[PDB]
RNA sequence: GCGAAGGCCGGGGGCUAGAAGGCGAUCAGACACCACCGUAUUCCCGGCCGUAAACGGUGCCGCCCCGCGGCCGGCGCGCGCGUCCCGCCGGCCGCCCAGGGAAACCGGGAGGCUCCGGGCUCUGGGGGGAGUAUGGCCGCAAGGCUGAAACUUGAAGGCAUU
RNA sequence: AAAAUGGAUAA
């Protein structure tokens, strides 16, 4: 059984960007995997994305400007205390200055900076750098 | 040019070997009754004219050196080296010609031109160590490693190697405007044959 | 484009900045050997002459080893336009 | 260390092979670890090449030829020199010599 | 059993390419004079002079008939040059090829000029 | 003479500043060139472990000595190269020569606050050589260099004075521990960040091999 | 050739497996047969793995096959 | 639930090999190896037993991952029309691009990890003592499964190079 | 065809 849609899909993005693979393919698509990609495209780590709505699992198209290093998901999706979002940042972030950890908060899918600006905490979904 | 296309079809340059790779499928054209591959000559011109274009970039054409270990060829390289201003590095490659500060044949070329990677692999390998962009001219089976560009060509007959070397040199000099400028070439197609 | 790390003042403070591969955007390495800033030459055509000034393409060291440096080139100069489709 | 990837046998996808015995040792080695080189030879030694045919009354009779596979054990073979101890580089090459 | 030492072989090669005309195919003594002729070459000791002389007489035989590589002669480079720079009296190779290969026709069709379409065919 | 095409260009001054040569990734094989390009305190050096190396042959055992030398300047430059020779001192000289050729540019970094001039490392740069796996983690201003006594001093010559390290493997090996860190320190420039993602440059006529004095 | 997955050449999708297509769907289609009294369309399953019978007749129009079903009488291509 | 081989229980069998046993040579002594003879066994039907270098010494599903291949089972499209050519899937395999690892080397993973987090399960923690003792439990037994401690010792051990 | 052995301790 495909236990996690996001992990395989994020490994596949990263796999394409080591082989260059300007055009990348994600086969199983979930709303969260779209929300992760808009967050990435808005950041600019990935250039853009789309999904071909075949009337089954909706396959996803990924376009990467090629400037990508490691993009992995953190599951088990531990909820993080708002005060200690940084301890997870120390382990998963290259430099406190750059990088992003996408969390899920009630207000909506939000990145590490937005969470501490609102002083809020959420379940870790993944790290994109 | 229809008379050069007739010459290219005469050279049998449009012939290929058994199989191609992901990169080579671009130059592939068709399958014969026996099964070796064939190449579209449009791909031959773009690659050879591109090679002419890229070859004028480095001042001191000895720096755009030529290396080959193919019996049918070497002579064509030895004719190109004469018609252009390049230096041939043929026969035994002397592995470590490019490296070794005290090498009898110290070589530091700025660009490289080969007869093909498979015939002498040391040549293409010796690009990575010495920071050198490398070019070769290959048949349908193409191990395209380290090579900026590669040109589909038979590389099976002295005549085929000769006519692509003639077409390259004619274009290299014509693209420069040094001679010909698309006029009858100063040397014949048969001059480069072994 | 203000490329490079900066202080609170905003001047580039990371000393040397490595160039980027044209096809993968990976930074050409400090001791990477295969990656090269080779130059491609345009022609007047009516002039039929080199104009002395022309574009350069950096082929990343990794792509050279991977073997895709050739198919990358046709695309690199296709967007530039000098090479045909 | 694994001297060879085949691990010394050609057993692939089965997990079992039928077992035979060395012509010499009579050691039982599964079909996969067996030399098995096919033999075809004239029944009288080629030294009696045509001496027999000149002696043979019947016209156009050809000397009978044996067509027997010889199955030897690995241990028996190296000591009878049917195959030698190859070098690390030499082991991968096949091409029956 | 006799095989020559490297010192003799190396010098002998120099003496055969320094002067092929002066050296002799069978006369060891003519070569012996050239081997020990002060400015031409010096061999310390007669036996070493004799050693080079025997080889330079055999090497003279080698150069005379089908010379092995590593030896240079004035005539050899010039004589080779004439054959390499000889182009066919008239290059009859191009002519009209005729006999079209089976699918080669499409490649000419797909580049804008037909190579005498159905004339070589 | 100057043996290399780059070596003559360096003495001539056609290509100047070590940082420019590193930018074009030109292999440097001339020892004399580094001393000419940088005369500032020459290079600070350390002789890390001259190990004893042996080959048992017939009657007795041959004993070469293998030495690893750290040569560096606190301008984001660290040099780690080694040499082995029968003479113990000669090995050190051969190592210093190697240490000159493989001097590697270190990016250097600014932490959460860019208060002044770079003393921190760039990202959590990580390199492994042998079995020793080491990650250089950026550290706060007051944090200095935390690592093995020998590994930390390699960092001081590199010029990072704000780093955190956790090397894992057979660390007792001076040969690969201080070697794995060298891979990490060089990796500093191989890594990339969003400002570095901006596409510019491609000056073309600036190729070191193209330049002729 | 800078084709990307978003628009794959039709032949590529037609060559690949009907599940491994950027748009997955039916490999099979409806192919006509000809019967007594009919010059018009007599559509049938292209890959019938079961017997179809001559309209108003006892004999079976399509032979059973794991793949596309074969026929013993005159037949008409796809849809017309 | 099934599970090689050997064992064992009750019937049968009984050719050949052949645990034991005798025997010759064999050597200092061989009661070992090599001959010769031979019971159990091998064979069969109903039972137990529950082990193996049960091996790919690589758990189980899941997904991406580079070219050259061989075989194999369906399954297609064009060619002249062949048991062709390109392949599409499920396997069987050889070489191996990345990449990994102490390396041998895996690379259809032993890759996508210190830039560590798809899920479920077992199992280990220096080397002996020790699969030992005992407490069970299962078995006709032989034994299997679970499973100690006291005590000792500085190396044991992997792949490599000379 | 027949061949077993070599104290400890440093070198």
């Amino acid at each position: 059984v495909r236990i996690n849609v996001l992990r395989d899909a994020l490994k596949s993005i990263c796999n394409a960007q080591r082989i260059g693979k300007k055009q990348v393919i994600v086969r199983p698509s979930s709303k969260v995997i779209i929300e992760f990609l808009q967050l990435m495209q808005k950041n600019g780590y990935i250039s853009d994305f789309a999904v071909v709505d075949n009337h089954r699992s909706n396959r996803i198209v990924v376009n990467l400007i090629g400037r990508l290093n490691k993009a992995g998901v953190i599951s088990p999706r531990f909820d993080i205390p708002a005060n200690d979002i940084e301890k997870w940042v120390v382990n998963l972030l290259p430099s406190r200055l750059f990088g992003h950890i996408i969390l899920t908060t009630s207000q909506g899918i939000m990145d590490h900076i937005e969470a501490q600006h609102r002083q809020i905490g959420g379940k870790v979904i993944g790290y994109f750098y | 040019k229809e008379a050069d296309v007739k010459k290219m079809l005469v050279a049998t340059t449009h012939l290929g070997v058994r199989n191609i790779d992901r990169r080579m499928q671009f130059y592939i054209f068709d399958r014969q009754k026996d099964g070796t591959f064939v190449f579209n000559l449009q791909k031959v011109w773009a690659k050879i004219v591109f090679a002419a274009r890229i070859l004028v970039t480095i001042d001191d054409p000895a720096e755009i050196a030529v290396v080959a270990n193919r019996p049918d060829a070497q002579r064509a390289i030895l004719k190109f080296c004469k018609y252009t201003h390049a230096t041939a590095f043929p026969g035994r490659f002397i592995p470590g010609n490019f490296t070794n500060r005290m090498n009898p044949n110290y070589c530091e070329p700025r660009l490289l031109l080969v007869n093909d990677p498979v015939v002498d692999r040391q040549a293409i390998l010796e690009a990575s160590y010495v920071n050198i962009p490398t070019i070769s001219l290959c048949n349908s089976d193409a191990n395209l490693k380290f090579i900026d560009v590669a040109i589909p060509c038979n590389n099976k007959t002295p005549m085929s190697i000769g006519l692509i070397y003639w077409l390259l040199a004619r274009e290299v000099l014509r693209l420069k405007g040094s001679i010909s400028r698309t006029e009858e070439w100063d040397v014949k197609p048969d001059l480069f044959v072994a | 484009d203000d490329i490079g790390m900066k202080n609170s003042s905003g001047v580039v403070v990371d000393a040397y900045i490595p160039r980027k591969c044209s096809a993968t955007n990976r930074l050409i390495g400090p001791k990477d050997h295969a990656a090269v800033q080779l130059s491609v030459a345009r022609v007047n055509d009516k002039g039929k002459m080199i104009e002395n000034n022309y574009v350069t393409f950096a082929f990343c060291g990794a792509i050279r080893s991977r073997g895709g440096v050739d198919s990358a080139f046709m695309l690199l100069a296709q967007e530039h336009g000098l090479m045909e489709r | 260390p694994v001297k060879r990837r085949n691990n010394g046998r050609s057993k692939y996808n089965c997990g079992h092979t039928n077992i035979v015995r060395c012509q010499n040792c009579h050691r039982c080695v599964p079909k996969d670890k067996v030399i098995k080189r096919f033999t075809i030879r004239n029944i009288v030694d080629n030294t009696i090449a045509d001496d027999v045919l000149n002696a043979c009354v019947i016209q156009g009779f050809a000397i009978p030829k044996l067509y027997n596979k010889v199955q030897y054990c690995v241990s028996c073979s190296i000591h009878n020199h049917i195959v030698r101890v190859r070098s690390r580089e030499d082991r991968k090459i096949r091409t029956p010599p | 059993g006799k095989v020559r030492t490297k010192t003799i072989k190396r010098a002998a090669r120099k003496i055969v390419e320094n002067n092929y005309e002066s050296l002799k195919p069978k006369d060891f003594q003519n070569n012996k004079a050239i081997c020990s002729k002060r400015n031409v070459a010096i061999i310390p000791s007669k036996r070493l002079r004799n050693k080079v002389a025997g080889y330079v007489t055999t090497l003279m035989n080698r150069v005379v008939k089908g010379p092995v590589h590593g030896i240079s002669l004035r005539l050899q480079e010039e004589e080779r040059e004439r054959r390499d720079n000889y182009a066919p009296k008239k290059s009859e190779f191009d002519v009209e090829n005729i006999t079209v290969s089976g699918a080669t026709q499409q490649m000419i069709d797909s580049i804008g000029f037909k190579c005498m379409s159905t004339s070589l065919k | 003479h100057p043996s290399t095409k780059l070596g003559r260009l360096v003495k001539a001054g056609k290509i100047e500043s070590l940082y420019d040569i590193f930018k074009y990734s030109l292999p440097i094989k001339e020892t004399e060139i580094i001393d000419y390009f940088f005369p500032k305190s020459e290079l600070a050096e350390e002789v890390c472990n001259i190990m004893s190396v042996q080959k048992q042959t017939t009657a007795g055992q041959r004993t070469r000595f293998r030495a690893h030398v750290i040569v560096g300047n606190r301008d984001g430059f660290i040099g780690y190269g080694a040499g082995v020779s029968k003479e113990v001192a000669n090995a050190i000289k051969k190592a210093a020569k190697n240490a000159r050729l493989n001097i590697v540019p270190v990016r250097r970094g600014f932490w959460g606050g860019k208060l002044g001039d770079p003393h921190t490392v760039s990202s959590k740069l990580s390199g492994k050589c042998g079995s020793v796996r080491v990650r250089l983690i950026p550290a706060p201003r007051g944090a200095g260099i935390v690592a093995s006594p020998t590994v930390a001093k390699v960092l001081e010559f590199a010029g990072v004075s704000d780093v955190f390290t956790r090397q894992s493997g057979h660390s007792r090996t001076l040969m690969n521990s201080v070697g794995a860190v060298y891979n990490a320190l060089k990796s500093s420039y191989s890594i990339l960040t969003p400002d570095l993602w901006k596409k510019e440059q491609l000056d073309h006529v600036q190729d070191i091999r193209t330049m002729s004095l | 050739m800078n084709v990307d997955l978003l628009y794959p050449d039709p032949v590529e999708e037609q060559r690949k497996h009907k599940l491994k297509r950027l748009v997955q769907g039916p490999n099979s289609y409806f192919l006509e047969i000809k019967c007594a009294g009919c010059q018009d369309i007599v559509v049938v399953y292209s890959h019938a793995n079961t017997p179809v019978f001559c309209p108003g007749c006892t004999s079976q129009i399509s032979i059973p096959t794991g793949g596309k079903c074969a026929f013993t009488s005159q037949v008409e291509r796809y849809r017309q």
